[PDB]
């Protein structure tokens, strides 16, 4: 169960933070 | 062999039967039942979704003669007085935190292989855009798969999200919402891309 390394440069785009 | 409990939930099964028990009841439900790590153990087996089942270690403490049931009792390195509580606090708020889940509008149903499919269609017709979903690990009872794309042309990343009694656990932090997980993982990549574009030669 292991987490992949995050390996390349691309712009993160993802939809926005929310409040809780 | 057999052993006595003096509890209602308590049931004289194996792990098999104690999943063909709970085959027909609803998420949630559970049995307790014996353990076959030796007297000191007891496991609880509840039912997260249809053929899927997780067994948590219950190790006793304090036992007053090599059958009773210990005076204290550790589920998952936390301190519990009685069944009891462990119904009350330790599996029913893992419960709880299934439903969020499971209710969330970021959490799939499926397979494994399902949600890879709607992550790469739903990569396509969003091509600029960052991607992720969860659904569950039916291989690994208790765990959720948390999937996701930067764009149409990256590769397709896989972590894992544990269900915990007081929330999500990712890479090494618990999570108490589903919201706050979210915004956690987003949180974690910005700090990874961060990293991944320093220039280590300066």
């Amino acid at each position: 169960l292991v987490n992949a390394d995050l390996d390349v440069k691309d712009e993160l785009m993802f939809s926005p933070l929310v409040d809780s | 062999t057999h052993r006595v409990i003096n509890h209602p939930y308590y049931f004289p099964f194996n792990g098999r039967q104690a999943e063909d028990y709970l085959r027909s009841k609803e998420r949630g439900e559970f049995v307790i039942r014996q353990s076959s790590r030796g007297d000191d153990h007891l496991v609880i087996t509840w039912k997260l979704d249809k053929d899927l089942f997780q067994h948590i270690d219950i190790q006793e403490l304090e036992k007053e003669n090599p059958l009773a049931l210990g005076k204290v009792l550790i589920v998952d390195n936390q301190k519990y007085n009685d069944l009891d509580q462990i119904i009350v606090e330790y599996l029913q708020n893992k419960v709880r935190l299934l439903n969020e889940m499971t209710s969330s509008e970021k959490f799939k149903s499926g397979t494994k292989k399902d949600v890879v499919k709607f992550i790469e269609d739903y990569s396509r017709v969003n091509p600029n855009k960052s991607v992720y979903y969860f659904s569950l690990n039916h291989d690994n009872p208790g765990w959720f798969y948390l999937m996701f794309k930067i764009n149409a042309n990256s590769k397709l990343y896989t972590w894992n999200v544990k269900l915990t009694n007081t929330g999500y656990f990712l890479v090494n932090y618990n999570y108490p919402s589903v919201i706050q997980l979210c915004n956690g993982f987003k949180t974690l990549l910005k700090s990874n891309s961060s990293k991944n574009r320093m220039n280590n030669y300066r």
